[PDB]
Order: structure tokens, then C-alpha cells, then sequence
């Protein structure tokens, strides 16, 4: 199997490289993460809380993570240029929480107790050592998009800050409806957007009297500021045009990248059509998604790719 | 008769 036979076999085309963000693009950094180093990264399941992390496997430019402590059922895979893992110390030296091992906090004790090696910094795209988004402050408020429940636009907090991204956080819900973001996110706006646009807004979980809400109190009672206006960015919708091909893990088995084409789009989302399965495994996909690549990633980076079924 | 958003 090859791209060149397949694209002359189908008379199709791949979506450009010029296409995605450079991070979906880059092939040329070689993995430096090897089995058994130690790190902390976010819960996928609950994206404002760190963990202790150990490589558990390694394939390519990908790497799969397990929770120490925990059951290996909630291994994930990551990129190595993923920016939701950190070496051992940051948390500290940066003002976040780590979850300890289940049922276990000191890296040197606990690298003299395991015998084990820390992932080394340089492998890390983010450390929080470059300029954070300008305008964004832990504490600030906006409104955004529920991104599981997209009819719903609600009162949110800005509650993390990481290099160039920050953590969306929905007042008074758990933090399963978290993201993380940058100042040109879609799914973001200021303080005062629902009413300028005569959309409701959807006020904090149990907020008295919430058909009363109103943001000039909500704000004075909590001691808090709207992130500034002029902050936010607007993305231009992305180039992406149905039929063009790529490659995409596949979210049934989270292993696999797959033979890919734009099945439909929006302005900031891609149908995801893998070719030669059911329409019915279909799904859309955010255009700035880490897990979709332009055709050759992974032949580039040395993962293996499942041609058409 | 209140409608309640509720995610349990
Ligand atoms: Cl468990």
C-alpha cells in the first residue's frame, strides 16, 4: 500500500500540510520518551488535575501513559510534542497541584523508592516557561460554549494558565466540562457577548434566582474581573475541503491511525470519514484536534498506518 | 413547574 497508488486509484487529493497547525505537521523531531520514564500530566477525564504519569509504551511520535498506582485501563496516548504533560517538578515550581500515586509527596523519595528516571526537561514543549496569553489571568471570567452541550453558552472562569493556553472552567460544575485554550478558541467569549447578541446566557449551577442573574453583581460578589475585551482573537475558519485526505487515530482503538478524508465541514470542525468503514463511524473533530495529521505523518515519524478497508 | 439542567 502507498498514498501516490491510492491517490491515482481514486483520482483524489490530500489535504496540503499548509493546511494544519505546524504541531500536527511536524515530523522531524525524533520521540526522546523512552519506557518507564516518569512525568505529570493532566487527567484527560478531568483536565484541571495532574498526575503522575510513567511511558508505558512508545510507538513513533506517540507515546502511551499510565497512571501510577492506578489500573491500566485508563492508559491514554499522547503525542511527544503534546503540550498536557510536564517533567517531574513543575507542579511545584509552578503553582499546581499533583495527585500522589493511589494510595501514597517527594520526587527524589519517590525516584529513590521506585529506582526509576525522570522524563528529561528538554523533551517538553511546554514548561511553563514561555509568555502566557496576554489578557488571560487565573481568576478572570467570561462566557463559553459548553463543547458537550453546544447549545449552551454559561458563565465561565479562567482557572490555569500554561504557556500559551489557560483552562476554561464552567462556575459551579465539575471539571469534566473543562478545556483548555488559547485567546482565538471559538468557543470563548467576553463578558457581556449573550446580551450584545440577544442569546441567553446560562448562569453558575444553582445560582439563586437564575432567571435574575446578572454579571455586574455575579462579578462584584465574587471579587472578580472580565477577561478585556480586545483579548480575545478571532480564528479564521480553516481550508479543509470534503474529499481532501489525511490521517487520524481512530477513537475506537486509540493505537491505530487510519486512512482519512473530510467528509463535511464548518467553519472550525472536520467530519472525519475513515475510508473503506461505515459512514456510521464517522465523527466530527475541532480543525486544531493534536490527533489528525496530513498524509505521510506517519510514515515520517514510524507509526503505522491502516490503509482503506 | 421548574425545568432543571441536570448532568446525574
Ligand atoms: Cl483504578
Amino acid at each position: 500500500w502507498s498514498w501516490e497508488s491510492y491517490l491515482e486509484e481514486q483520482k483524489a487529493i490530500t489535504a496540503p500540510v499548509s493546511l494544519f497547525q505546524d504541531s500536527q505537521a511536524v515530523t522531524h523531531n525524533k520521540n526522546g520518551f523512552k519506557l518507564g520514564m516518569k512525568l505529570e500530566g493532566i487527567d484527560p477525564q478531568h483536565p484541571s488535575m495532574y498526575f503522575i504519569l510513567t511511558v508505558a509504551e512508545v510507538c513513533g511520535y506517540r507515546l502511551r501513559l499510565h497512571f501510577d498506582g492506578y489500573s491500566e485501563c485508563h492508559d491514554f496516548w499522547v503525542n511527544a510534542n503534546s503540550p498536557d504533560i510536564h517533567p517531574a517538578g513543575w507542579f511545584e515550581k509552578t503553582g499546581h497541584k499533583l495527585q500522589p500515586p493511589k494510595g501514597y509527596f517527594s520526587w527524589s523519595q519517590y525516584l529513590r523508592s521506585t529506582r526509576a528516571q525522570a522524563a528529561p526537561k528538554h523533551l517538553f514543549v511546554s514548561q511553563s516557561h514561555s509568555p502566557p496569553p496576554l489578557g488571560f489571568q487565573v481568576g478572570m471570567k467570561l462566557e463559553a460554549v459548553d463543547r458537550m452541550n453546544p447549545s449552551l453558552v454559561c458563565v465561565a472562569s479562567v482557572t490555569d494558565v500554561v504557556d500559551s493556553r489557560f483552562l476554561v472552567h464552567f462556575d459551579n460544575w465539575d471539571d469534566t466540562y473543562d478545556y483548555w485554550c488559547d485567546p482565538s478558541s471559538p468557543y470563548i467569549h467576553p463578558v457581556g457577548w449573550c446580551q450584545k447578541q440577544g442569546k441567553p446566557l446560562t448562569p453558575p449551577q444553582d445560582y439563586p434566582d437564575p432567571d435574575n442573574f446578572c454579571w455586574e453583581k455575579y462579578l462584584e460578589e465574587t471579587g472578580a474581573s472580565a477577561v478585556p475585551t480586545w483579548a480575545f482573537k478571532v480564528r479564521p475558519p480553516h481550508s479543509f475541503l470534503v474529499n481532501m485526505k489525511l490521517e487520524a487515530v481512530d477513537r475506537r482503538n486509540p493505537a491505530l491511525i487510519r486512512v482519512a478524508s473530510v467528509e463535511d465541514v464548518e467553519d472550525h470542525r472536520i467530519k472525519i470519514h475513515f475510508d473503506g468503514w461505515s459512514h456510521g463511524y464517522d465523527f466530527w473533530i475541532d480543525a486544531d484536534h493534536p490527533d489528525i495529521h496530513p498524509a505521510g505523518w506517519c510514515s515520517k515519524t514510524g507509526h503505522p498506518l491502516q490503509p482503506p478497508l | 413547574h421548574r425545568k432543571v439542567l441536570r448532568d446525574n
